[PDB]
Parts: C-alpha cells; structure tokens; sequence
C-alpha cells in the first residue's frame, strides 16, 4: 500500500 | 470485455506487451515496436519506472505499489499489472484480471494465457503491482496499420507471374481430370467388349495427358520459385536498408541475433503472400470442380467423401493448439540445455580446479532426460494425430468401395464409374486439404509480418531531425555545453548537469574517473543521441539544427573497442572514400605511423583482413583520413593548428599539461583544472 | 593408387585432413582427432611447422620449401601437399596429386577432388609444397576401428523392443497384404454375382482387418520413438562424460561450438542405428514377399513394376552428389551472409559515423543475390528430380493398366486380379524405394558416427597420468622449476628456461607486463598443461608422480577472469564440494568479506543471477582450504604460503617480498 | 637430396600461416 521510491522502483527488474 | 492477451515477438518485452494488452483492453492498440520505444526496453530488460513513465504518456494513470499476500485479495483496480519470477530465472511481468476466487488466467505474454490458480501465484508473486487507470488524455483509437495488407504490394511489380501460375494450374488441373476417366473407359468398353484396337489408341491419347500434364507441372514450379525467391529478396532489402537508416536508440536497445533474427521471418511473409493466396485461388476452384464431378458420378459417395473430409478437417483443427504448445516447451528445454552445455564448456578451467564432473555430468543429464520428455510428448500428440487420421481415412476409403458396390449392385452406377469417382477422389479430398492446412502458415506468418514490419514503422534518423541549414562552413569554433542531462534510455541518469566550454585549443578533459562516463558525452558531442533538458553549443547555433552529413563528416573518434571490418586494409581504412586514391592512403598510415604494419602484411596494401590479427592504430589512420575538425580520442599528429582534440584517458597522468583539463567524477565538473 | 580424399569434420581440420589423406595414401590410416593433436591444431589453424613435425612423429620424412612459379614443370613429389588462398580472404591447405598440362588434381578437404588448370590453380598456390617422403621406419597399419557397430551395441541392452518392433511390423504387413485383396472380391465375386450379404459380411470383415492394422501400428510407433530417445540419451551422455574428463589442451585446442556441435550428430547416429536396421531387417522380407504375390498375380505385370522400380532406383541414386554439394554451397553462402550481417549490426557505430549505410547496403543485397543463386541450383536439381520421378511413376501406372487391361482381354488374369495388383503394387514399391532412400541417412550417420569417435577413442586426463607415489603430504614449500619452458601447442614459446625457488610462508609476486606469461606460469603450477622440458619441484617428489585430487585441492586459484555458474549461490560458493557445508561458507563470507557484498539481494535464496565478482571466486577458493592460493588483481590465511599474487604494472605491491621479472631476469 | 632449391628454416617455416 506504499509506493515504492526511485530507487527501489528501478530496482524492479522485469523480462529477463 | 475479452480477456485481451498480447504475445511477446522478443525475448525481453515483458512489460511493452502487458502495456500493449492493457491498452488492448482498455480500447487503444498501437504497434509493439513504439510502445517498447516508449518503455525505454533495454536489452537487460524493463523496470517498473519505465512502465510507469509509458503508462502516464497514454494518458494513464499509473500508480507503483507495494502488496502483500492478504493484498491480493482486495477491491483494487482488476486490470494490473504483477511481477512474477519463473523457476530459477529473473522477473516477468504479467497481467491480473478479475481475481474470482482464484488468480484468474493471466496474460503471460511467453506462453499465451495461463491459468494460474491461486495455490502458487502467490508463491511466485513479489509485492510488485502497476495500478493503471484511463484517464482524460486516453484516446481510444487503432494506431497501427493492418500490415498483411501493406504486404502483398511486392506482387504488382511481377503481377503476370501470378496470373500465368494460375492458368497452368487451371490446365493442369483440366488435364487431370481427363485423365482421371482412364479407368472409366477401360472397364466398361475397353473390356467388357474387347476392343483390343481402341485400347491402344486410348492409352496413347491418356500418356500424352499425362506427359502435358507433367511439363505444366514442370513450369509452374519454376514460376513459384522465382517468384518466392524475389519476394524473398525484397522484402529482405527493405527490412534491411530501414533497419541500416534508423537511429542509435533502436540498435543499443537490441541484441545482434535479436535484430537479426527478422531476417527469417521474410520467408513466412512470403509463404502468406504467394503460396497461401496461389493455393487459395486455385484449390477453390479445383474443390469445386471436384465436388461437382463427384456429385455427378453419384450423390451419396460424395457426401461420403465430404463427410470423410470435414472429419479429418475437425481432428486437424482439434489438434493444432497442442501441437503448437508442445512444440514451443521442447525449445525451451533444448535452449535451456544448450545453455548449460556452453557455461560448462567455457568454464572447464573452474569444474576441473574443483573435481565438478560429476554433479555438471549430472546436471546435464537432468537437463537431456527433460528434453526428451517434452520431446516424447510431441511425438505422442504427433503419434494421436496421425491415428486419428489414418483411421479416418481407411474407413473412408473402405465405406466408399462398400457403398459403390451396394450401388452398383442395385443397377444405380456403372462398374467403372465407381473407380473413376476413386481416382476422381484425388482432386477433391487434396484441395480442401491443402485449404484446412493453411492455419499454421497463415498464423505464424501473420505473426512474423507483424514482427518484421513495427520495426519498418519507425522513424529513421533523418526525418527526426528539426530545422537546418545556415551553417554551412565545416564547424571549427568554441563548443560549450549548457547544462545538458542525459538517461542513456530510461535507467538511471548518468549525466548530471554539465557546463563547460572548450576555446578551440589542442588539449582538454583527460580523466574524470575510471568508469564515470567520459565516452557517452563524446558520442552525445557527436550527435549519436539527444541531451535532454540542455544544448549543446558548437557556436553553430544550437548544433541538432546541423545536417548529420557534416556533423558526422567533420568528427573523428577512435576508442578501446574498435570494429574492423572483413576486407582489404585499404577499403576498411577508408570506408565510405569514393574520392580516395592509394597515395591518400599511403599518406594518411605515414601521419598515423601505421605504414610498416600495413607493409609487414603479405599483400601490403591488398591484404585481406580477418577481423583479429597493432589494429589500434588503423582506426586512427581511418579519422586522420577523414580529415576532421574536431578529433575526439580515448585511450590509445598531422593536424591542424586550429583543430580540437580531446585525448579522454583513465589514468590520472597529466602526459602532455598543455591546456585546460575537466572532470566530472559523478555529477557536475566542479574542477576547473586550467 | 586411388586419390585419396578426406573430409574435414570441423571448420579448422584443413592440415589435419590433408595429412590424413597422406598417411592413408601410404598405407596408414588414423584416427583425425589423433592427428590434430600431433599436429598442434589450434583455434586459428595449423601451420606447416606443425605439419611437418606431425609428419616425422608418423615416420615422413618432411621438409619445406618456398617453391617458385617455374619450378613446378618437373617430379618434387606425386602426394605433395600445397597451401592455397581460397577465394581471396582465407588460407587453406589441399593436396596436389598429379602435374599434368593445364590440369592438376586437388584434394581439397572442404570440396573433394577437384580438377584446376595450371594456369587458374597458379592464381591462388601462394607457395606451398611441403614435401613428405616415406621414412627408414615407416609401419603401415589400420590403426582406426569401425564405428557403426561400436554405437550399435548399444542396441544389446533392448533386444526385447526391437524383437517386439519386427513382430508389429511383420503382423502389421501381413494384415495389409491380406486386405488388400478387398477390391479383388469385390469386383470379382460379389460385384457380378449380386451378393448383397456376403457385401456386408466381408466389408466388416476388412474393416476390422484395417482396425487391428491400425492398432497395431499405434503400438509399433511408440516403441521406436522410445528406442530413438534411448539411444539418442546413452550416446549424448556418454559422448559428454567422455569430454568432460579430457585433457585442457583438447579444450583450448577448439572452440566451443566444434565440441558442442558433437551433440546433433548423436541424431543421425541413432537414426542409422535403430531407424535404418530396422528399415532393412522388415523392409526386405515385406518386399520379398510382395515380389513373390506380384509374381504369383502375374509375371508381365511384376516385370513391369521391377522395371519401373529400377528406373526409380536409377533416377535416386544418379541426382545423389548434385544435391549434396548443392546444400553445401548454400550452407557456405547462407553461413558467409550471416557473418556479414553480425560484423554490419555489430559495427554500426563505424558505419554511421564514416556515412557506409549505402555502401554495406549495396554490399549486403550482392551477398544475398549469391545465396539466392545456389537456393535456386538446388531448386532446378529438386524440380528435375521430382520431374523426372513422376513420369517414371505415372507412366508406370499408365502402362500397368493398359497391360493388365490387355491380359484381361486375353484368357489369362482378370480385372479383379489387375485391382488386386494395383492394391499390392503398395506393398512392393514402398519397401524398395526405402531401401533406396535410406543411402543418405548411412551416409551422414557414417560421418557422425566417425566424428564422435574420433573424440570418444582419446585418451582422457587421468589416462596419461604418471604413476602416484607416497606424497600424501600437502604440498608446501620451495616451489622449484628446473629449466622449465612451455609451448601453448605447436607455437612460438611462452616460457624458457625459468627457474625460481618460492620459499616457503612468503608473499612472493611475479612481476611482468601482458605478454610475459604469468598465468603460464600458474597453470603450469596446476597441473593443467605439463611442460615441455623439465619438472616442477616442491621439497622433493617432483609434480609429476603425484594424485591429481591433491594437485585440485590444493593449489587454488583466483584471477580477474572469473566465471559465475548458472546456480545457487550456495551451490557457486561451495562447487563439488559435495561434503558438509552451509555453515563453513559462511565463514568463508567474513574471512574475505564477501557476506556483506552478498546480504543485499532480497531474496536470500538461490540467486541464479543469470550468469566485482572477484569476491564471490575468493570466497570459493576459501573452502579449499588451501596450501597454495594465487591471485591475479586482488588474505590472511596461516603460515603457509597462500600468495602468489600476479602483478602487471609497477609499484601496486612495492613492499611484500621478493619480485621476479619476465623470464626470471631478477629476483 | 634437396634437390628443389631455397631450402626453409624453423624461424621461418614459423611465420607461415595454413589456418582458417
Ligand atoms: C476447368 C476444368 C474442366 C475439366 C473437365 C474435364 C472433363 C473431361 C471428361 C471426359 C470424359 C467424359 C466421360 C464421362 C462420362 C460420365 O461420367 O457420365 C456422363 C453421362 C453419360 O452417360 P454414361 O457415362 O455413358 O453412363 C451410362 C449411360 N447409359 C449409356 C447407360 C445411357
Ligand atoms: C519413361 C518411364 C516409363 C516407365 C514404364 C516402364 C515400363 C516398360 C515396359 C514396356 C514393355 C511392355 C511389354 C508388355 C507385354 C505384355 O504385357 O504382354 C502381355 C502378355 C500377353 O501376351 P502372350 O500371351 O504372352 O503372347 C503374345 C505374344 N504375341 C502373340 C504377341 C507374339
Ligand atoms: C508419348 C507416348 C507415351 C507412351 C508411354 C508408353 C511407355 C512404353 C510402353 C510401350 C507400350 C507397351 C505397353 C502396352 C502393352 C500391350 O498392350 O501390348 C501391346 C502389344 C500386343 O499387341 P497385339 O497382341 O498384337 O494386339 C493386336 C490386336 N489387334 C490389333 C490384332 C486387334
Ligand atoms: N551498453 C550500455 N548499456 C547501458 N548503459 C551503458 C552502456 N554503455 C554505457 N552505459 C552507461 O555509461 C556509464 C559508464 O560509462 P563508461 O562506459 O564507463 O565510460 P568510460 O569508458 O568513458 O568511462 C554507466 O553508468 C552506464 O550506465
Ligand atoms: N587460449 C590460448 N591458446 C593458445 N595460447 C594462449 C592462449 N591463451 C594465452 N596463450 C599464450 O599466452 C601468451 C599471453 O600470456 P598472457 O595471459 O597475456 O600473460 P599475462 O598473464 O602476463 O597476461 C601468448 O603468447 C599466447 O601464446
């Protein structure tokens, strides 16, 4: 329910 | 509404196509290539901020927020997007939609749309959810062409291939037919009243069909060829050359076998375009045809035989889906094994340092017995199919001589008649067999033509250029860089706010920091890609208003990593003359030092070049032939007084002191260094 | 006296396969993968040093010459071997058999046997000629051994699945046989009586003849994919297991693709073994037989169809090489225009900022006119095949008719009997074109199957090991070389005359710039390659006569190439271990600090990390336990000696302890 | 027995190049 920070946000990777 | 589910063309475009499919559902398509653009998809693969900077450009309103296990089941938006991870590999990015007591079948775009039940979803699932929302700049509309249609237009040019295709295969066709009726003729005249002189005569007439038959045959095969073959090599060009004038962003976004790889999908575009339309065009008429003449010969044998026909069409369309989802696991075993195999082939040096043979021997084991699972199955549903078929067929068969017989005997047909209406069989059952066979081509060549052409969609890098001109002299004057920021994509920014000004000079910024990004701004000098929130300043009055056939002509750079190209030494070291004579050359190695190496070669100067073999110092012969203005070099004379060089280095040696030196470490310069 | 002519297996065997060719010219035939390494074959090729040194351990007598464009007229040998720039871009070396005028016999291993003018072979022998004479002790022999029938017994552990395949197959074709004699009765024994009882009774009965021939072919199928499948596994597993215990000079000596690629010929290998043995074993006695009712319908008939059958056989085998080199020219061309179109994607930086995109385009569309050129070659070579096969089969068919339908007309035969014939004439045809088309398959399987056990006949690492001794005691102290010198194969020395004494529990460092060799001098030290004059010495009981597993498990060694397996980080950290673990690793984390580098990924679990990162190979290094440990660019430990370290620029250890130079020029 | 002419050496049959 929190948005996630800039840095954390990035760090979510996706395709491969 | 429909549970929309975009497929992946690429290996790593998970989020470009659950952006496309939500944009699917909420009523606005566009081509995938652009939506991909927009993400910023690197070749590493997508980040959530990418989605959300793309989402919040179509006008919706994207929201990143973190959940937990009980938060799946909450009153939030239906359509979201979900991070996943598959078994032992990086993330994915899929879509959730309805949540009705299960984690509904979500839109993977890897393999179609998978169910997913909520036992091990949430297994999988991270805390990574994407909250899009229409908002009021959404605009429902269809932005992309239909590009089959765009296809096709290759075969205006060579238009009377098509149409002499078509009338051999209507004479063939023709000629087929009569000879069909040899049997007719010969066991109810021929025989039954013994007429030994007609019979010869007959059959001569029948081997010529037959050999007219066979020469039509003959020529319309060699049409198809060609015109396969140049349909071929045209779209081929095409992709080609658009791909040769797009900009830097769409080839760094991009691995080489991913680029291409497109060059294969030019063969089924080209299946689409003239064997299904030849074969649609021609079978039509050959099944009509056909069915008219089986209706004449006898009404309750062809509806046998069209029964047989729909029966076999049935189990055919029955069995395509699993043979499709079959064939894709087998080659992501096969692709999984033969990764295994080459990281253990390269890195024998550490298995054999820590005695690892047995447990890569059995891991490779492992990933053998599970292809050859996957490949047991396909061969299994192969193995139904063809059952299912074979016993159609034969019963068919078997029931259309039982019925022929009955007929017969009852008075109704004639004793030949029933083998004509067999050999008949031949021009009924093969057309509408050939038109049900089409499924496959027409689907995975659709697939392709949409792959092949979102790239030729694109903008190249000349029309993405603004106003021009009014600067023609070379560009020789101060350069001055006014706070310019640049993302390389959509990561993280690397180029925080940078002013410096550079008064002609011979010398400037040596180092910055080992690994700060002291190549990246001497490509962006070079107009390789766009600063963003700044100019750049040559004195030619805001330089991206300069034609790229100058601003490329006039700047030099050789680096670390320079390319040779496979040829002589004297057309890769000057690639793209055609002003050029040996004596230039000559000249250019002689300032370059370079003029023994060039001699040490068997050949000397027609040496041809195998793209390994000092190849440092060929790259800069190769700018100081280019005669430029401005002369960037990294780590590695003839030149003029008022000619700009930028000797970028790692290490902090100060070789020469002669002029102001900059750094930028992180952020700004901060350093005058003068 | 036959030109013998060998087949290069990979892309670099030119000098291996015209040495081949020599040695069985002579008399004396090898295995390849045992001449290419006598040879000193490397990725780049092999020279005519390695040549000719390959030539006197055989017993030639070699020598080499830079012969001149005038001397050629005269007798320098017959099976002289020449070097000849193919095209205009690569080198290659061919054999030169027989000096005639304006002809010269070329066995070139990539084509065959070709024919060139002297005049048109002058325009690519860059000078060539190395000259091999038969030696004082020169012993001819086969010291090769078939390979089909060492992949075939494999099939002895299933003898009870291809017994079961011949019974399917022989109920399967005598069901076939039996209803195909359906329209036979039909329409000569119920058709012209008008029994319409005995109609339904024998239609039913023929369909379920036709029933139990299709279930009888859905359990045949099962059990030769199941064969192929169990085949195929044993001989990819083998094959790998094999290599995986070969020496380091076989993996530096190809590359990856040549050893990978080995894979794809264990397909063709059991294609040949289980596919065409069990094509031959059922197909000869289901043609035979059709023969025999062929004959026993009528003779004229079965005449004719034997007619048509050879002339089939005929037309097969006369378009067999056509096609080959047809798709061997096709795979070049399609191999070189995918080459140029990596080298233009790679390399557009270059392109884009000289103005080539024109230029590579116009290049680009000749390359693919070439590939289009060969594809249309083998289109006219398909076409004229296809061509020539259906006017055999169709006017065979047209003649069988019009003689069946004249024998009926005559007292002999009938036209229930000429259906009956047409219906056989499936059971007859069918087996013989099979056991003509399966000559492609033995090839290519024949080839496969000489390319494996070429790998699959060398002798492995432990093979070649000396005799171990009594030196249980882990290695430490006085690392000696006694006049040590290395060759990387069949090139240039790297090392020699080097020798240095280690002390023992000191931070000595070898200092030298790229082209010195240290890590030469550290795999040396590891038992990967030996040297080639001399031994290695540490406090006596010289490297050589001691275990390997203590040679592994003692002399770990860290450098800046580190490779990161595909994995659990546990499983990375702690590789073939396969011991007590999961705690000590954690130790190994703090000792070299690499726990805090690896608490940071939030997961804490496998991390397969998709394949710096010096820390994650120190912490592997660590659980060795090691008496001998040596860097590369990056301690602790105990007494010792635990650091070689590698040092290439000056000054980043000034101060540890004693510094060597490149060759051992100071200490 | 050389009988051919120009007879090589190793430190130049060594810069003779057969590979790819
Ligand atoms: C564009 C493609 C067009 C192709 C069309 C080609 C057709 C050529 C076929 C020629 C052979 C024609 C013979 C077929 C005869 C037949 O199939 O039916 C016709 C009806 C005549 O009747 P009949 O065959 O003699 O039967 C017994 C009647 N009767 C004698 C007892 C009264
Ligand atoms: C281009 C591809 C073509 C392929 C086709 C190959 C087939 C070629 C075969 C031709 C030979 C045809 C000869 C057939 C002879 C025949 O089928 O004949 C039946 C026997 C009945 O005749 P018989 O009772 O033995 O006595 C009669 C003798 N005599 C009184 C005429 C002298
Ligand atoms: C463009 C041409 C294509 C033709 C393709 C034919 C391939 C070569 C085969 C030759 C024909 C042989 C097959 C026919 C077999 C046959 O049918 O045999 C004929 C000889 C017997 O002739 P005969 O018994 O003397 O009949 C006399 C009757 N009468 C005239 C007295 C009433
Ligand atoms: N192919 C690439 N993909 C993504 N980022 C890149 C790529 N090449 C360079 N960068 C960016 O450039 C920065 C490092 O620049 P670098 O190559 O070290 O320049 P230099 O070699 O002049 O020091 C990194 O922060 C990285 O984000
Ligand atoms: N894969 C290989 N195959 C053959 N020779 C090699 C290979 N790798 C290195 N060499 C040899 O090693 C030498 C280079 O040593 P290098 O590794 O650069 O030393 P250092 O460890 O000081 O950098 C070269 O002369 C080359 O002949």
């Amino acid at each position: 329910g929190r948005e996630l920070t800039d840095e954390e946000l990035m760090e979510m990777t996706g395709g491969s | 509404k429909k549970y929309v589910s975009v497929r992946q063309y690429d290996l790593t475009d998970s989020g470009a196509a659950v952006l496309s499919s939500i944009a699917q559902y909420y009523g606005l398509k566009m081509s995938l290539a652009k939506i991909r653009e927009m993400t910023g998809t690197d070749t590493q693969g997508t980040n959530a901020y990418g989605l959300i900077h793309a989402a919040k450009q179509l006008g919706f309103s994207a929201k990143g927020v973190k959940a937990s296990k009980e938060d799946l089941l909450k009153d939030f938006r239906l359509p979201a997007i979900a991070n996943v991870i598959v078994d032992n590999r990086l993330a994915h990015f899929v879509v959730i939609y309805s949540i009705k007591n299960r984690i509904i079948t979500v839109a993977d775009p890897g393999k179609g749309i998978v169910r997913y039940s909520m036992d091990d979803f949430f297994s999988i699932w991270t805390g990574g959810l994407v909250l899009l929302e229409p908002g009021e700049a959404f605009q429902k509309g269809d932005y992309t062409q239909n590009m089959m249609v765009k296809f096709a237009g290759f075969l205006k040019p060579l238009k009377k291939t098509v149409l002499a295709i078509f009338l051999a295969s209507l004479l063939y066709t023709a000629l087929g037919i009569a000879g069909s009726f040899y049997i007719k003729f010969l066991f109810d005249d021929l025989i039954k009243f013994e007429k030994l002189n007609d019979l010869h005569i007959i059959s001569a007439g029948f081997a010529v069909i037959f050999l007219l038959q066979i020469f039509l045959n003959y020529y319309r095969s060699i049409l198809v060829t060609k015109l396969g073959m140049s349909i071929d090599k045209s779209i081929m060009m095409e992709y080609y050359s658009h791909v040769l004038k797009l900009p830097m962003n769409f080839f760094n976004s991009r691995k080489v076998g991913e680029i291409i790889s497109r060059f294969m999908d030019a063969s089924k575009i080209r299946q689409a375009i003239s064997g299904a339309t030849l074969t649609i065009m021609i079978d039509t008429i050959m099944a009509v045809i056909g069915g008219i003449l089986l209706y004449i010969q006898n009404s309750s044998l062809f509806f046998i035989s069209f029964i047989i026909i729909l029966l076999y069409g049935i189990i055919v369309t029955v069995f395509n889906k699993p043979i499709q989802n079959a064939n894709r696991q087998i080659m992501e075993d096969n692709a999984k094994l033969t990764s295994a195999l080459v990281e253990s082939v390269k890195g024998i040096e550490t298995i054999k340092s820590f005695g690892a043979e047995e447990q890569t021997e059995k891991s490779t084991r492992d990933k053998i017995e599970t292809v050859m699972k996957s490949s047991f199955k396909e061969g299994m549903l192969y193995i139904n199919l063809s059952s299912l078929t074979g016993i159609v067929a034969g019963l068919g068969g078997i029931v259309i001589l039982w019925a022929g017989a009955y007929n017969v005997i009852k008075g109704n047909m004639s004793g030949g008649q029933l083998l004509a209406f067999n050999a008949l069989l031949a021009y009924f059952l093969t057309p509408v067999k050939n038109l049900i066979d089409l499924q496959p081509l027409i689907q995975t060549a659709v697939v392709a033509s949409n792959r092949l052409g979102e790239i030729l969609e694109l903008a190249t890098e000349k029309e993405l250029r603004e106003d021009s001109d009014d600067f023609v002299i070379s560009l020789k004057g101060d350069i001055e860089f006014r706070n310019v920021d640049f993302r390389y994509g959509l990561r993280k920014p690397v180029l925080k706010n940078i002013n410096l000004t550079i008064p002609k000079g011979k010398t400037v910024a040596i180092v910055g920091e080992s690994g700060s990004g002291k190549t990246t701004l001497a490509k962006l000098l070079m107009n390789f890609y766009s600063p963003e929130k700044g100019d750049i300043l040559i004195n030619g009055h805001s330089i991206k208003n300069i034609s790229l056939e100058l601003i490329r002509k006039k700047i030099a750079f050789v680096s670390q990593d320079v390319f040779i190209f496979s040829g002589t030494v004297k057309e890769n070291l000057a690639l793209g003359n055609e002003n050029v004579d040996m004596d230039e050359i000559i000249k250019a190695a002689k300032m370059a030092n370079a003029h023994d190496f060039i001699e040490k070669l068997p050949l000397k100067y027609d040496t041809f070049l195998n793209e390994s073999g000092q190849k440092q110092r060929l790259a800069i012969a190769r700018a100081l032939l280019k005669k430029p203005d401005i002369l960037i070099l990294d780590e590695a004379y003839g030149l003029e007084d008022d000619v700009t060089v930028i000797i970028i280095a790692h290490r902090l040696s100060t070789i020469v002191n002669a002029d102001k030196i900059y750094l930028l470490k992180d952020g700004e310069i901060v350093e005058s260094g003068s």
